[PDB]
This record gives structure tokens, C-alpha cells and sequence, in this order.
């Protein structure tokens, strides 16, 4: 039952530990060591009173702390402030608290729990939640603790602010023993289609996609005191690839909505046409996340409390330095010696991570792009305002401008991939798989046609009760509308004349035509190919039939893992397929059976979605460069049909069709 | 009882009225068919739940239900403002329904039905108008608006804390929640130096209450048609701008610049840091450098281009040039000496008693709407209005004063066309005022900071009952007494109107002012009738008796009025030089003969449902100019007037 105690420390983040926690009314028995000035003279009496109440299920006795944890940096963040790692002072606070939690003796779980209880009581709730989660994920003794669903704990990061007065009313009016009716979240709450960018809202604001984004950055942080935490296998390359695929997916959606490929934000002194009014309010700070009006521009940041003292001139210098590294192929080290640039290193230089080879010279461009963009309303703290949604990993994907930032970062990576002195196009011997001939590729659907994927709209419930501070208990559901698809399978036929007895199946799709309704050049379409699955299969001699269910995708995690029915990392299964259109949009399905001898990685709970997430405590499980075979230009084909003629590759026209109907999730309570 | 039961509708406005009401645990016997759709299936259960332990059950009379289709068009969770065209239509309908109920028991019954269905801000407003006008609810006071909706008046962080106190501190003493006085901007913002005035709860309340008592539109023209309300519209806002300007000058700022070019950037942004429980959302900010943009918000039934404001402005300047307005019939109505300013006030606001609303428009009100929606002029972002959009909050915004200096500049173009008052008009033969002063360090006023409390418990929804105090810091002055020396040389008793004003000695560039300038900075301190014997008289008048203010404890309905703690400007540490002015005019020529009224605060608020109790122009004797633009206040003075140099000394100290 100690693990239940750890899980409870997630509950109701804006409540003190004076009163009970959880659906089951569990009391933490406080002592003098666990008081705060706010409750210095009455705290224990109040805690006694709350635990003496009728419905209290049990009381947790805490082990005495022999030494009081010290938090000299982190104690400076007020409890009613908003927390972001893009602020240098907040990163330092996080490293301090993580270090404390990580330092507790292995297997001393009563000491650990008391240390975490102390941290929670004395620290900002967002900061505590982040640091506690990082510690739970990285310690060796906390394997059995479930990190509580982030949308249940901080639902304000995921909802429409207008849900909350209704939620408080429902919890107050209807007793906890009687079901409360779900509160329906409108499809159009941040805007209507009067705003063209609003057409993508269903995707940008998707809870599953924003949860994934949050969990990815949790698994792959750019900073820690322990380099071991940051230096997971090929994280720099994965930073590139994951975001490149996010941009590819968003671009697929844009073309399904009469919009163009997203425009990179590269001219950093120009005004920014995209507005965004996120409708989110912080329950921690009581503040609306400041919006962005059309036509704002970056301004030099002078926010010494945040640790932000950086100019546009600085950003332009850093970018010149990075562009020079790409142009020469060499990075300059602090001692003035050089080293050859590779994609992993460039990912770390760009982010930046603590693994950058020269942070003094190359700065931290991507992190500062977020900063600059989040503070255009208050760049020098004149207005006592905080950062916009673009500065929080759980909310950032909601903002259209996130994609302009990442289009530019991706363009930087592509300039490296497209430069022959940095990256060489694949040779025939790198692409081929001698003796393996793909003879057909199809998708099939139960109740569906051959080569048609069918999408529709679904309403699903999330419980916000755990995040609703000072409410009565019992579930309170918000019912939100999201994209989904009818289940399908791939059927791939191949004749194996030779000796291969295993292969990696790599599946990608891309729209058949561009914004002009014209066929693509492969040099452009390669960046539009979205990876759908990647998995090793045996091959027999002669005829093979490979069948793969859409539910088996190594990209995704199931609904029941994203939401309550590396656990949280993974693209949500309901967003695997682009929306398409009511009329149907032609897509191209590309399948490759690659040479396992060059794929293989030789190495010795929930679903692990390795494509974006890699594997806990292991090497990224594919030896190829991430995005293979489309990560770089072709030297012998200018279109996908010519590229696909190779024996081990297949290509098939498909149609994505939207059925514009809304159905309830069968998993709803 | 039914009458007094109405007061329960001001308790916990977001809680359905089938829940326990007040601190005394009372319930209404809400009939099953009144329950909102979402609760109808559980109505037996809920009724039992909230009736358990209730100290008293209040019966609800069966009535024929009114058609609420019109007022139900406003979302339950939207903001409400009369500035918004569709909100005028909906409020008039609901007021009309409340006014039409035959008796108070029927009114209670329809109120319970509406409370469960109608936007709580609109419900509050319409119930308050009905209570103030129904003959059967006379002598019922409206519970203070700031304790019903306290989130309109303080940093949203206050409510975080208050909700924690209410739920966690379940026994023993509670400390008041601290209300931060400085919160909307940094020190590095010049405008922040006078935030203590803009964000003052008493000032914002006066603004709410004034507009509540003098609405520009309503259910019947007779609610709007109060005595000289057009002129009072002018005057009350002229005095706000005067007061604000003094305050600016005490804090090293130049006087407010009018927003007279509607196309110009608004350099001063404002981030209100307010949150609404009813709307479940924070108030939107206005970023620095924002502009008025063409409006087309279907939901608000507002559609109008910025260009239109220029058209309306030009039409006003033309009417003032001709001293005459175009009428619907194609003829012209003079702007006459007695009623001209009143006509102009109604033309400008505008109100339903505007002589020609079709032509002259709705200039002042649309200004609020333009300013309120610069961020979302066509509703594409589904945003609500900024604080300029609501009369409870508009004074918070530095832009309010820019708009009102523009509006006052227009009224002043007319005022300066009037013939200067002749000596005979001004003089009171037989009465010579030899001196005026303030008793004590004589002729010195002291200001400082003071902490006072407000109760949050009535307005904090879905929390335990019990007192939750918040403590706010506001400007305050020491009380004082005027001394006026007057010779009555006539041989018999006379009645006078004593009129007391103060103005800065110098302008924003530290220079002495002409009368024509300084007169606009004369802030009213008092107006009272006084008996005068043969020959010498010493009049002593207490600061607490001011005809301009209401007392702290104040906040029959008697809630309009300048807050007493803001009677005098902040002044400065070194001592801020002002001139104290007194005139005694002939009461025979000022009085209005008329009949149990709350006659508190008549200077800016008049007297509810009576004639404004002074025949002279509002702001007499300073509303007109002198012919000579180089003439000074000393040149103005007639024998029935006196001036005294005074100092306002600020102590940066705080008392309780
Ligand atoms: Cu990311
Ligand atoms: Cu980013
Ligand atoms: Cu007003
Ligand atoms: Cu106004």
C-alpha cells in the first residue's frame, strides 16, 4: 500500500496536505516538520479535525525526516505562479528538486515518501508535479507507482475554461453517489471557422496529441544535473525526427482542409499574422494564458526574474553560427578545435540540450524561439504577466504558431540532410533487399472497401475530479469530440527468392497531390510521407502474406493508455489516420521490406510505442537513420513511382474518406 | 416577508435557488417544473437534499409562467452589459416582466423560475431595477453589488486564497485574505501611479450605481426619464475627469489626453487580471498599441464601422456651431440656455430620450463597445469584451479617461459658447464672504493609506458558509471642518446656497492657470443650504456632511455617490498646493420646492425620483467661461465668493 500513498500525492495539486486526498478520503498524518507558515499555528489541529471525519478511509503515518530537504532556488517560485522549463530560472529550480528526490537511498521508500510529501507541501504545484514525475520515472524503486494521468491532474491545460464553473456546480449540487451528466465541450471554442486556422483546431487541440507531446519531453528532457537522464540513445536525432513527423502530419491535415503547407518563421523581425486566443485559465495562478493578437513581433526579452535576458541580435548570431556549421560540415568546440557535424549533434545544438558541443557559441535557439514567442505582450515584465501557451509542453501544440517555429527548425535539419558534404543519398545497396519482391499492397477494413480508410468523429469522456481543487468528490466528466478511424489492416504480398528470413516492414502514406492538385516532386513529397508502422517479420522462402492490424502500430498507444479507462509517450491511436474529406482524398501508400542485416539492433507492462519514443533503458530499436528511406533526397528518382520500382518496395493508391457523423466512445462510463 | 425574501436572490448568485440560501439555511420550495432541464429528473432527490436541516421553508406561489424566450437568448455563462445592443433588448423584456407581476409573492415566484434559467448578471441587474421602481418594494435596499460579485472588483488571485480559507480553515480564527493594491502593472508603467484611483472599489461602485439609477435605455421611458439626467451624465463624468486629472498631477503625470482621433493607436494597454465565476473565464486584456477596428458581432447585434464615430462626432460639432439640432421632421430645434446641455447629454450618451437618436447616433456608448472589442471585433475568436465593456469595471482602464476627456471636450465646446455669467446673475447683494478656510495646522489636509475589509462569503459560489473577509488598501483623508466668515448687511435673515470647490494652484507644467482653464479642474466638495443672520456669521461645516459622498459603512436604496475616502485628491509628500473656493448664492433662486427621500450624495447623484435639488447649472459657478481668456480666478471673484490657499499632504503610512 505504499504505492497507493505515492499515487495520492498527485491528487488535487492546489490543495494543501491539511485535508484528505483521493476519492477514498485518505489522510496524511501531519507532524510539525510538515507545516507551513500559512498553517503554522492551526495546521495540525485542522489536520486532526479532517481525519476524525466519518468517511475517512485510512490515515498515512509518515516516517520522521532526519534531515530537512533544502530547496534554496525552488522555494523562490510562488505557489500561485505558472511553471515553464523554457525559463532558465525554472530549469534550475527543477534540476535542484529532481536532485533531492533522486538522492534518497535506493529502496528506502518510507524516507522517499516523506521527502516527496515535504517537497509537495513546500513547493509550487506544477514544479512539484513535474519533478516528482521525473524522479518516479528514473528511480529504480518506484517501478510500481502509476504516474497519474496528466489531463486528470491539470485539466485546465486541456479543457475550455468555461467547463470549470459547471464542474464545480455539478460536484456541489449532485451527491457523489449519483452520476453527474458529462459537460459537453463544444467543437468550436477557441474560434469559429471565420478564422481560417480554426479548421485545424480538432487536431491542434486534441488531448491525445497534446498528452503525447508532454510525455515525449518528459522522457527526453534537454537539461538535468545527471547527464545520464538527458543522454538517452540518439535523443538529438529523435528530437529532429519526432518533430519532422509532427510537421508532416500537420501538413497532411492542412491539405485536407483547403490550406497550404505551414510557412516557416524564418524572418524574425517581421510581424506574425497568426493570432490565437486559447481559452485556457490556470487553476494554479488564476490567470488566463495570455493570447496573441495578429501582427505582433518578437521583442528583446528583459525578464531577470525568469532568467531571460536575450535579444533578437543574439538569436541571429546563434543562427549564423549554426548555419556556418552546416555549410562547412564542422562544429567549433570551446578550445577552437573542430569536429564533424552529424544529425544527433545538430539536434542537441538546436534544442539546445546540455549535450550541445558548444553552448556558448550556438546558444539555445529552439527553446528561445518559444520564449520570445510566448512573451510578445510583456517582454520586459511591465505588465506583470506570464507566458502564452507556446511556452508549456502540454499546451504548445494548440497554437498555430508552434508549427511555424517547428517548420523553421525542421528546415534547418533538412538543410543539413540536403547538403551532400553532410549527408549522402542512399546507394542502391542501402535501399535494396536482394531476393525480396513486393507484389501487392492493400488496406482492408471490416465493413469497408479495399484501399479505403474511413474516418469519423467520436465523443469521449475524461474525469476532471482529481484536478478540481476544493470540490466535493466523485467523477465529473467532460465530453469532448475527436477524430477517429474505423479499424483496418495492411495486406502485403511478397515473393522471397533468396536467403533473407527476416525483414523490417516500413509503412508510410502521403497525399497524392499538392496544393495545386498536381503530382509532387519526390524532393518535396519525401517530407510529406508520414510513418504509419515499422515492425520486424519473418519471411519464408517463396510466397509470403504479411497481415498487420492498424491497432498493432508501433507508432501509437491505445485510448485506454492515453486516457484512464514509458506509458504516456506515444501518438494516440485515434489520430493515426489523417481526417481526409467527405468526398475522399487520394493518398499513396508506400511499403518497404528493408534488409534486416542493416536494420537490426542487438540487445538483450504497457504498450511501448517505440517509433517516436524509443525504449526505456535501451537503444533505439532500428539501426537505420530515423525517417528512412525518406530522411534525405534521392539521387536516382524524381517521383515516388520511380523510387518505388525497386523490388522490395510497393506503392498503392488509397482514399481517405470522412464520414461526417459523431458516435459515442464505447468505453464511456 | 415575501418582500424581504427577495434579498435571498442576491446570495450565491451562481448557486441554483433550490439550494440553501443565506447564513441562516433557508430554502425556497421550488416546484419540480421550475428545476432546470438538467436537474428535472433528480428534483425529488435534490429538494430533499437541500431541505434537510433547513431552518425555514419558503412557499412558492403557483403562477402562470411568463414567456422568457427573449431574455433566455443570453447564455447562462456570458458577461452582461447594457452597452451591448442585444443586451438592452433582453434586459428591457425581463424588467418589463418583473414590473408587470401583480404582487410581491408573484414576483418571488417568477424570480425563482428566472434565477434558474437567466444569466446571473442580467438577472441581478433586472431584479435590482424592478426593486428600485415597483411601488410594493419601496424601502428595500439592494445588497451591495461588490459583495454579490466581488470578482469584478479585485485580483482573481484573491479568490484562490479565499476558496482555500473557506474550505480548509474549518475551525478557529480566519485571517482576512490580502487584496493587493498594486497588481495590474509594474512600477515601470507611468499609468500605474494612479491605479489606486482607477481600481478603487468605492469609485467603481459609484460608477455602477450611477448608471443603475440613470439607465440610458430600459423597459419604459419613464425609468430613463429622470430629472435632468442628460445634464447629470455630462456633469458626473466631467467631475470624474477633473478628479482623475488632479490625481495625475499629484503623481507627476500630465493631464489625460482625449481620444479624439478614433483611428489612432491606444498606446496604453491594460491587463485587468480579473476572473468571472459566472462566465467561467478571465477578462481579456488590451495590448499596448491596439486600435479601434470595424465591428460585426452578430451575437451582440452590433455592426458599425469606425468611420461612423467620425460621422457622429462631426454631426455634434455642426449642431454646436449652429446651437441647434436637426429633427426627424426636417426642421431644427434650438439648443437653448436652460435645457441645451441636458439635450446634448441625451444626444451624446445616447439615451432613449435623445431628441433624434436615428440621426445623432449612440456615440459615447459605441466608444465603450469599440474599445471593449479591439481584440475580437467580429467574434471570430469567440472572445468576450474587455473591462471597458461593463460599467462595473470600465473605470479600471486608463482608456476610460481618454474616452471621457474626449466626450467632455465636446460638451465643453458647447459650454464655452454660452454667455458668461453677468455680475448680477452671480452676485448676492448684501452678502459678503470675508474668508474661507479649514480648521486645525490650518488650511492643511492630510491623506494616507488605510486597510478596510469587505465580506466575500455571499459571492463565493460552491464553498462552505461562514465569514471570509478580504482586506483591501485604499486612499483615505483625515476629517476636517470648513470655517466660512460672512457679513449679512441687509437687516434681515437670508438663505444661502453654500457651494464649495477646490482646484490645483498650477497646471501640469507648474504654471498658474487662466480661469477658463482652471474652472475645468474645480472639483466639487459640498453644496448645502444655510441660514444667514444680520450681520456677521461663522459657518462651520463638517467634512463628513459632504453632499458629494456616501459614508464607508453605507457600502431604502441609497448607494449612488462618491466614496467618502476619495473626497480629497492624494496630494504629495511635500504638500500639494490647491485653492479652496466658496460661493454663497441666493437660495431663493436656487431651491426647488418639493416633498421621505434618501438625499445623500445629491451633487453627483441627484435625489432618486425627485427633481435635482438646485435650479443652477450643475457645476455652478464654473460651468461657463469668462470672455477674457487671460482672466484669472482672482478676476472672477465677486463679493459673495472667497478663496484660500490650502495644502494636501500625503503620508506614505498605512492605518487599519
Ligand atoms: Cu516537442
Ligand atoms: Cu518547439
Ligand atoms: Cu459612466
Ligand atoms: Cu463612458
Amino acid at each position: 500500500d505504499i504505492f497507493d500513498s505515492f499515487e495520492l500525492l498527485y491528487d488535487r495539486p492546489g490543495e494543501p496536505m491539511i485535508n484528505t486526498k483521493g476519492e477514498d478520503k485518505v489522510l496524511f498524518e501531519l507532524t510539525e516538520q510538515f507545516l507551513t507558515p500559512e498553517y503554522a499555528n492551526n495546521g495540525l489541529e485542522l489536520n486532526n479535525r479532517f481525519g476524525d471525519e466519518e468517511e475517512v478511509s485510512r490515515k498515512i503515518i509518515l516516517k520522521n525526516l532526519d534531515k530537512i530537504p533544502e530547496f534554496p532556488k525552488a522555494k523562490q517560485l510562488p505557489n500561485d505562479a505558472d511553471f515553464s522549463l523554457f525559463l532558465p530560472s525554472h530549469q534550475e529550480m527543477a534540476n535542484e528538486v529532481i536532485d533531492v528526490l533522486m538522492s534518497v537511498t535506493e529502496n528506502q521508500l518510507q524516507e522517499l515518501l516523506s521527502t516527496c510529501v515535504y517537497a509537495r507541501i513546500n513547493l509550487n504545484p506544477q514544479l512539484f508535479n513535474y519533478c516528482y514525475t521525473v524522479a518516479i520515472m528514473h528511480r529504480r524503486d518506484t517501478g510500481k507507482v502509476r504516474v497519474q494521468n496528466y489531463a486528470e491532474i491539470f485539466p485546465a491545460k486541456f479543457l475550455d475554461s468555461q467547463v470549470f464553473t459547471q464542474a464545480r456546480e455539478a460536484a456541489a449540487v449532485i451527491p457523489k453517489t449519483i452520476p453527474r451528466t458529462p459537460i459537453i465541450i463544444p467543437r468550436d471554442y477557441t474560434a469559429t471557422d471565420l478564422e481560417e486556422e480554426h479548421r485545424l483546431a480538432y487536431w491542434r487541440e486534441d488531448l491525445g496529441i497534446n498528452l503525447h507531446h508532454w510525455h515525449w519531453h518528459l522522457v527526453y528532457p534537454f537539461s538535468a544535473s545527471d547527464e545520464k537522464i538527458v543522454a538517452k540513445d540518439r535523443r538529438g536525432e529523435l528530437f529532429f525526427y519526432m518533430h519532422q513527423q509532427i510537421i508532416a502530419r500537420y501538413n497532411c491535415e492542412r491539405l485536407c482542409n483547403s490550406l497550404k503547407r505551414v510557412k516557416k518563421f524564418s524572418d524574425w523581425r517581421e510581424p506574425i499574422p497568426e493570432a490565437y486566443y486559447p481559452k485556457l485559465d490556470s487553476l494554479t495562478s488564476a490567470r488566463g494564458w495570455p493570447p496573441r493578437q495578429a501582427g505582433m513581433r518578437w521583442q528583446d526579452l528583459k525578464r531577470p526574474v525568469d532568467g531571460l535576458n536575450v535579444t533578437i541580435d543574439d538569436m541571429e548570431r546563434y543562427r549564423r553560427n549554426i548555419e556556418e556549421a552546416i555549410a562547412t560540415g564542422n562544429v567549433i568546440l570551446p578550445d577552437k578545435s573542430t569536429k564533424k557535424l552529424d544529425i544527433d549533434m545538430l539536434g542537441n545544438m538546436m534544442e539546445a540540450s546540455v549535450l550541445s558541443p558548444n553552448r556558448d557559441l550556438y546558444g539555445s535557439i529552439h527553446n528561445n524561439m518559444h520564449s520570445f514567442s510566448a512573451y510578445m505582450h510583456d517582454p520586459e515584465h511591465r505588465y506583470l504577466e506570464s507566458f502564452g501557451v507556446i511556452a508549456d509542453e502540454a499546451t504548445t501544440m494548440r497554437d498555430p504558431f508552434f508549427y511555424r517555429v517547428h517548420a523553421w527548425v525542421d528546415d534547418i535539419f533538412q538543410s543539413f540532410k540536403e547538403a551532400p558534404h553532410n549527408v549522402r543519398p542512399y546507394s542502391r545497396s542501402q535501399l535494396e533487399n536482394p531476393g525480396v519482391q513486393v507484389t501487392s499492397v492493400a488496406v482492408e477494413s471490416a465493413g469497408g472497401q479495399q484501399n479505403v480508410l474511413n474516418t469519423f468523429w467520436m465523443q469521449s469522456d475524461v474525469n476532471l475530479s482529481k484536478g478540481l481543487d476544493f470540490s466535493d468528490r466523485g467523477p465529473v466528466y467532460a465530453r469532448f469530440t475527436h477524430l477517429n478511424h474505423r479499424p483496418f489492416r495492411y495486406v502485403i504480398k511478397a515473393n522471397n527468392t533468396a536467403s533473407a528470413r527476416r525483414t523490417t516492414v516500413r509503412i508510410f502514406i502521403a497525399p497524392k497531390t499538392d496544393e495545386r492538385n498536381l503530382p509532387w516532386a519526390l524532393s518535396d513529397q519525401r517530407k510529406m510521407f508520414i510513418e504509419m508502422d515499422r515492425f520486424v517479420v519473418p519471411l519464408s522462402a517463396g510466397e509470403n502474406t504479411i497481415t498487420r492490424q492498424s491497432t498493432e502500430s508501433s507508432l501509437t498507444i491505445p485510448f485506454e493508455q492515453t486516457f484512464r479507462d514509458y506509458c504516456g509517450c506515444g501518438w494516440p491511436q485515434h489520430m493515426l489516420v489523417p481526417k481526409g474529406t467527405v468526398g475522399g482524398v487520394a493518398y499513396q501508400l508506400f511499403v518497404m521490406l528493408s534488409n534486416y542485416e542493416l536494420d537490426k539492433i542487438e540487445q538483450p507492462s504497457c504498450v511501448e510505442a517505440s517509433m517516436f519514443c524509443g525504449l526505456k533503458d535501451k537503444k533505439y530499436p532500428d539501426a537505420r537513420p530515423m525517417g528512412y528511406p525518406f530522411d534525405r533526397p534521392s539521387n536516382s528518382a524524381t517521383n515516388i513511382e520511380d523510387f518505388s520500382a525497386m523490388s522490395n518496395m510497393g506503392l498503392q493508391d488509397i482514399v481517405i474518406k470522412l464520414s461526417d457523423v459523431t458516435e459515442p466512445n464505447p468505453r464511456n462510463p | 416577508d415575501a418582500k424581504n425574501n427577495l434579498l435571498y436572490f442576491f446570495d450565491r448568485p451562481n448557486e441554483p435557488c433550490f439550494m440553501q440560501k443565506g447564513e441562516d439555511k433557508v430554502v425556497f420550495e421550488i416546484p419540480d417544473h421550475y428545476y432546470p432541464d438538467k436537474y428535472k429528473s433528480l428534483s425529488n432527490t435534490l429538494s430533499n437534499r437541500f431541505g434537510n436541516e433547513a431552518t425555514k421553508r419558503i412557499p412558492i406561489r403557483n403562477i402562470t409562467l411568463p414567456n422568457l424566450e427573449v431574455p433566455m437568448q443570453l447564455p447562462y455563462n456570458d458577461q452582461f452589459s447594457l452597452f451591448v445592443p442585444k443586451h438592452r433588448t433582453m434586459a428591457a423584456k425581463l424588467i418589463d416582466i418583473f414590473m408587470g407581476m401583480r404582487d410581491v409573492e408573484d414576483l418571488q415566484s417568477v424570480c425563482s423560475y428566472c434565477q434558474l434559467r437567466i444569466n446571473p448578471y442580467m438577472f441581478n441587474y433586472c431584479l435590482s431595477v424592478a426593486i428600485l421602481h415597483r411601488p410594493d418594494t419601496k424601502g428595500l435596499s439592494i445588497p451591495t453589488f461588490a459583495e454579490t460579485f466581488p470578482d469584478k472588483f479585485m485580483d482573481s488571485k484573491v479568490f484562490l486564497r479565499a476558496r482555500e480559507v473557506s474550505n480548509v480553515v474549518i475551525s478557529g480564527s480566519r485571517m482576512p485574505v490580502n487584496v493587493p493594491i498594486n497588481y495590474t502593472a509594474n512600477t515601470t508603467e507611468p499609468e500605474q501611479r494612479v491605479a489606486y484611483f482607477r481600481e478603487d472599489i468605492g469609485i467603481n461602485l459609484h460608477h455602477w450605481h450611477w448608471h443603475l439609477v440613470y439607465p440610458f435605455d430600459s423597459a419604459d421611458r419613464s425609468i430613463v426619464n429622470k430629472d435632468r439626467r442628460g445634464e447629470l451624465f455630462y456633469y458626473m463624468h466631467q467631475q470624474i475627469i477633473g478628479r482623475y486629472n488632479v490625481e495625475r498631477m499629484c503623481n507627476g503625470l500630465p493631464q489625460v489626453k482625449p481620444f479624439s482621433d478614433f483611428s489612432a493607436p491606444i498606446e496604453e494597454g491594460y491587463f485587468p487580471k480579473l476572473d468571472s465565476q459566472v462566465a467561467s473565464r478571465t477578462w481579456p486584456p488590451r495590448f499596448a498599441g491596439s486600435v479601434f477596428r470595424n465591428l460585426d458581432r452578430t451575437v451582440d447585434q452590433v455592426k458599425i464601422d469606425v468611420r461612423k464615430l467620425f460621422t457622429w462626432r462631426d454631426q455634434f460639432l455642426e449642431a454646436i456651431q449652429k446651437m441647434a439640432i436637426k429633427m426627424p421632421n426636417g426642421r431644427e430645434l434650438p439648443l437653448d440656455e436652460v435645457t441645451g446641455i441636458d439635450m446634448l447629454g441625451n444626444l451624446m450618451e445616447s439615451s432613449i430620450i435623445s431628441p433624434n437618436r436615428g440621426y445623432y447616433g449612440d456615440l459615447h456608448n459605441m466608444g465603450h463597445v469599440f474599445a471593449a472589442y479591439t481584440h475580437d471585433p467580429d467574434h471570430r475568436h469567440l472572445e468576450q469584451f474587455g473591462v471597458m465593456g461593463d460599467s462595473a469595471t470600465a473605470m479600471r482602464d486608463p482608456f476610460f479617461y481618454r474616452w471621457h476627456r474626449f466626450v467632455d471636450d465636446v460638451f465643453n465646446i458647447y459650454k464655452e459658447k454660452l454667455t458668461p455669467y453677468t455680475n448680477e446673475r452671480l452676485d448676492f447683494p448684501g452678502v459678503r464672504v470675508s474668508s474661507v478656510g479649514i480648521e486645525g495646522r490650518p488650511n492643511t489636509l492630510r491623506t494616507l493609506w488605510q486597510q478596510s475589509t469587505v465580506e466575500l462569503g455571499r459571492g463565493l459560489d460552491f464553498t462552505p458558509r461562514g465569514s471570509v473577509l478580504a482586506r483591501f488598501t485604499h486612499l483615505q483623508h483625515d476629517e476636517f471642518q470648513y470655517v466660512i466668515e460672512v457679513n449679512n448687511t441687509t437687516g434681515g435673515n437670508l438663505m444661502g446656497t453654500v457651494r464649495i470647490f477646490m482646484a490645483p494652484k498650477v497646471d501640469d507644467n507648474g504654471q498658474p492657470m487662466s480661469f477658463n482653464k482652471q474652472r475645468r479642474l474645480m472639483i466639487e466638495l459640498d453644496k448645502f443650504s444655510q441660514a444667514l443672520r444680520p450681520g456677521t456669521n461663522t459657518i462651520r461645516r463638517r467634512s463628513v456632511d459632504s453632499s458629494v459622498t456616501i459614508p464607508y459603512e453605507r457600502t431604502d436604496f441609497c448607494g449612488c455617490g462618491w466614496p467618502h475616502h476619495m473626497l480629497i485628491p492624494k496630494g504629495t509628500a511635500q504638500g500639494y498646493p490647491v485653492v479652496l473656493f466658496v460661493m454663497i448664492s441666493n437660495w431663493n433662486n436656487d431651491r426647488i420646492e418639493q416633498d421621505g427621500s434618501c438625499n445623500d450624495a445629491a451633487s453627483y447623484c441627484g435625489i432618486r425620483d425627485r427633481k435635482y435639488p438646485d435650479k443652477q447649472a450643475m457645476g455652478y459657478p464654473f460651468d461657463r467661461k469668462m470672455a477674457n481668456d487671460a482672466a484669472t480666478l482672482s478676476d472672477f471673484l465677486r463679493p459673495n465668493m472667497a478663496v484660500r490657499d490650502c495644502s494636501i499632504q500625503f503620508s506614505d503610512t498605512t492605518v487599519e
